[PDB]
């Protein structure tokens, strides 16, 4: 019975570097503990099928990249949501199929306002869906 | 055991009628998305769960439509009309309890229906089995 | 049942009271009736890992916040002038039996979509425990 689930919000104060992994250093959910706060990256220990999500608040333009991979990661998609002198809240999603050992994982770029604060949240979650 | 789920995303998407089709599977488990028509087919029986973000730059307004029976039933709506020319993504999502045979699918508003065509962002439509009835 | 799942809608024109609790009157699916439309509450009656979600339209500042059993576990906020937008939230938490999950506004409160644009909360138990 493999009862997988992570759930984290950033709170470092510090912007985001093009290219830089996204971290979410504040775990509300950690289930299996197959994601690691300090990286920001999900392992895939129990392969098989999963859903990622997350909401990102921000206060300019941001685009993010999903990344898939194990020693090599390679992107997924691109989320881009953009916003002119104003606040927003963004959302991306995605179900993959994930082989042991693969990190899934948020990658900023060059837009990237980003906010992670009390009262104005950037989540990063994901949970398995059915066991390979 | 089922495993129904998939994500489909938007590259190469043939235009025409109001129904959005996401070209591109990144992944379908059990192949119940059909990427040629943009419709989900429900062959497990029970409660499905069903979520998009899509991008748009104008005037955009989705729903996530269903069939019974070939009977179309209409639901919620979600919009953005900034309508500023610069990235919006629309959000929606639900529940569904789906019977053998149904289909789900999303489908734009004919007088708002701008969905960007390009290579710089991504328009998603996942959706999975929650548990059998 | 032995599981837990609910998809409720507001169907009202009139916006949330500003600070308040996010009511959903309107039901698409609750079968267990784990969402209670009358407190605008869902109250855990099977524990598990539960995963949360919303998109509620707004055409002007809107912040909704989830609560679990009176603590305020995530806030997202959407700032619009005179458009329609679509805030969007959600997480994944492990509830006891008894544990109450609700959504609610704070000084942005707006709640009030264009004609075609709704808002939904969304709950449903993916690991039984
Ligand atoms: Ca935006």
């Amino acid at each position: 019975t493999q009862k997988i689930a992570f759930s984290a919000t950033r709170t470092i104060n510090v912007p985001l570097r093009r290219d830089q992994t996204i971290r979410f250093d504040h775990v509300i959910t950690n289930m299996n503990n197959n994601y690691e706060p300090r990286s920001g990256k999900f392992t895939c220990k129990v392969p098989g099928l999963y859903y990622f999500t997350y909401h990102a608040s921000s206060r300019g333009n941001l685009c993010v990249n999903l990344m898939r991979g194990r020693e090599r990661a390679q992107k997924v998609v691109t989320f881009c949501d953009y916003a002119y002198n104003t606040f927003q809240v963004t959302t991306g999603g995605m179900v993959l199929k994930l082989e042991q050992g693969e990190n899934v994982f948020l990658q900023a770029t060059d837009k990237n306002s980003l906010l992670g604060m009390e009262g104005a949240n950037s989540i990063f979650s994901g949970f398995l869906l059915f066991p390979d | 055991q089922p495993r129904p789920a998939f994500s489909a995303i938007r590259r190469n998407p043939p235009m025409g009628g109001n129904v959005v089709i996401f070209d591109t599977v990144i992944t379908n488990q059990e192949e119940p998305y059909q990427n040629h028509s943009g419709r989900f087919v429900c062959t497990v029986p029970g409660y499905y769960y069903f979520t998009f973000q899509v991008l748009s730059q104008w005037e955009i307004c989705l729903s996530i439509v269903s069939s019974s029976r070939g009977q179309v039933r209409r639901s919620l709506g979600f919009c953005d009309t900034t309508n500023k020319g610069l990235f919006q993504v629309v959000s929606g999502g639900m529940v569904l309890q789906l019977q053998q045979g149904d289909q789900v699918w999303v489908e734009k508003d004919p007088k708002k229906g701008h969905i960007y065509q390009g290579s710089e962002a991504d328009s998603v439509f996942s959706g999975f089995l929650i548990f059998p009835s | 049942k032995f599981q837990s799942v609910f998809t409720v809608t507001r169907q009202t024109h009139q916006p949330p009271a500003p600070n308040s609790l996010i009511r959903f009157n309107a039901v698409l699916t609750n079968p267990q009736g784990d969402y209670d439309t009358s407190t605008g509450k869902f109250t855990c009656k099977v524990p598990g890992l539960y995963y949360f979600v919303y998109h509620a339209s707004h055409t002007a500042n809107l912040c909704v916040l989830l609560y679990r059993s009176g603590v305020k576990v995530v806030t997202f906020c959407g700032h619009t002038s005179k458009t329609n937008q679509v805030n969007s939230g959600g997480v994944l938490l492990r509830l006891q039996v008894g544990e109450e999950v609700w959504l609610a506004v704070n000084d942005y409160y707006d709640m009030v979509g264009i004609q075609g644009s709704d808002s939904v909360f969304s709950g449903f138990l993916l690991f039984p425990d």
